[PDB]
């Protein structure tokens, strides 16, 4: 039991694919 | 719903030693707020240092008989007062412990001879009216040129060997 | 004596900003010493001038400015530190026209495109400035200061995934100093995830073996690890390392904060027992 939990929520080069 | 002397002057001490960066400090009670708190300066959008910082200053606390019952915030812009997502959750968060909690943001705009209070009373940390000698004992101690010997939780964790409840100014403060 | 003179270099090498004991020094140096120091001085106007809008002063600013500009005419640093004055009394377009005509008779020069991107951020806007710095940095790469202005931007925007993309830029490059590795661990353990934390306990750990006497890192790994030993999906291997793991650690805190104590003790150790 972890009182204090917190969850807050084009650059050259970056994409998401999960490429192999 | 009360204002300690000692409280506003750490807390606008803290938002005159770093001057062009936001801070966040941290109220303790025991509604009367007995301590003000200066634990950061820069981004303030992380969670780790925060999270430890609010178990130990609770495991620190209870020796005392003190609850935490206050945040405040100072954005590092002056014309701006707004409550970001961040203090919202955090006061949220003590809410679920206290259910009386207020946050607080001081304007800045002013800055000298501000306060901003908020409360969320079921409703999303709204707004209230303004509820002296503190203000004088504030501009002499400023003045006085002693805001560099304050340290926050911040300094703490580069060099353990300060004391972030910093009594100096405390008992400072009580011989005025 | 001319220690001051060190002090004022120091300050000028490790980025320092707190502007009020470097005015100080500063116009006590402008005076008579200048014609002994030698050839030197120039540096110390253009430092002492940028602490001075930062104290509110603007007096010294105007003589500073002035000298600069009797020496070097021709100038294209002098004309910034115009462009400067300007914003801190908000005359913007102005100071636009500005950074566009040494722009315009200087295409390669950075400085006015970095101080056009402080206006647009001190108007309140940021979402172009940070397409204006992208825009930038598909030109001239390998200029880290804008890597972590960028990561700092995204942070404030609360999108924490390309912050590290930027750290991982700006890691992979002078990959010997720890700050940016427990940075990059401390955006992680933010972005929550058990894939994430996976790699916030390794970098939070790699940033400790450099250093070594870090804080932040530690306390870092020990929550890390805590917090893995509650997750219900890792098998029970992974929770028991991580118990070890924590409690060590606890071990090496209890150590320095017993160096320390020559009533924390107290404290840290509920933290330690209560989980």
């Amino acid at each position: 039991r972890f009182k204090w939990a917190i969850e807050l929520s084009y650059p050259v080069g970056y994409l998401d694919k999960q490429v192999p | 719903v009360k204002l300690t002397t000692q409280a506003y002057c750490k807390m606008v001490l803290h938002g005159a030693k770093y001057p062009h960066c936001a801070v966040n400090g941290l109220l303790v009670a025991e509604t009367l707020f007995v301590d003000c708190i200066p634990l950061f300066h820069g981004t303030l959008a992380l969670a780790p240092m925060l999270e430890v910082a609010l178990t130990l200053i609770d495991s620190w606390c209870k020796d005392h008989s003190y609850v935490i019952a206050g945040y405040y915030q100072a954005n590092e812009r002056v014309k701006d007062a707004s409550p970001n997502q961040v203090a919202e959750k955090v006061a949220s968060r003590i809410a679920e412990g206290f259910s009386d909690t207020a946050l607080i943001m001081v304007d800045n705009t002013k800055f000298t001879m501000t306060i901003h209070v908020y409360e969320h009373h079921e409703n999303r940390w709204r707004c209230r009216d303004p509820h002296p000698e503190a203000q004088r004992i504030s501009a002499s101690l400023l003045d006085s040129r002693s805001y560099e010997t304050l340290v926050d939780f911040d300094n703490h964790l580069d060099d353990i060997r300060n004391d972030w409840t910093n009594p100096e100014i405390n008992k400072a403060v009580l011989h005025l | 004596w001319e220690e001051m003179r060190d002090k004022m270099r120091k300050w000028r090498e490790e980025n320092s900003r707190n502007s009020e004991q470097i005015v100080e020094v500063g116009e006590e140096l402008i005076n008579e010493y200048a014609s002994k120091l030698g050839d030197d001085i120039w540096i110390i106007y253009e430092q002492v001038m940028i602490a001075a809008l930062d104290y509110g002063r603007d007096d010294l600013a105007l003589f500073c400015l002035q000298e600069l500009r009797r020496q070097f005419p021709g100038s294209h640093r002098v004309k910034r530190l115009t462009g400067m004055r300007f914003e801190a009394m908000e005359r913007y377009d102005d100071a636009i026209q500005l950074y566009d005509r040494i722009l315009q008779e200087d295409p390669t020069n950075t400085a006015a495109r970095k101080r056009k991107i402080a206006i647009r951020k001190a108007q309140g806007k940021n979402v172009e400035a940070i397409r204006e710095l992208n825009e930038y940095l598909e030109q001239f790469v390998g200029d880290q200061e804008a890597w972590h202005e960028l990561a700092e931007l995204y942070i404030n925007e609360h999108d924490y995934a390309k912050a590290a993309f930027c750290l991982e830029e700006l890691m992979m490059t002078n990959p010997h100093n720890h700050l940016y590795c427990q940075q990059y661990a401390e955006v992680k353990y933010t972005q929550g995830g058990l894939e994430n934390l996976e790699l916030s306990r390794k970098y939070f750990a790699q940033a400790l073996k450099l250093n070594n006497r870090n804080m932040r890192a530690l306390f870092g790994l020990y929550m890390s690890a805590s917090h893995i030993a509650s997750n219900p999906k890792a098998s029970a291997k992974t929770k028991k390392d991580n118990m070890k793991y924590a409690s060590w650690a606890a071990s090496q805190i209890n150590r320095a904060y017993q160096f320390a104590g020559r009533y924390s003790l107290k404290a840290v150790e509920d933290m330690l027992e209560t989980l």
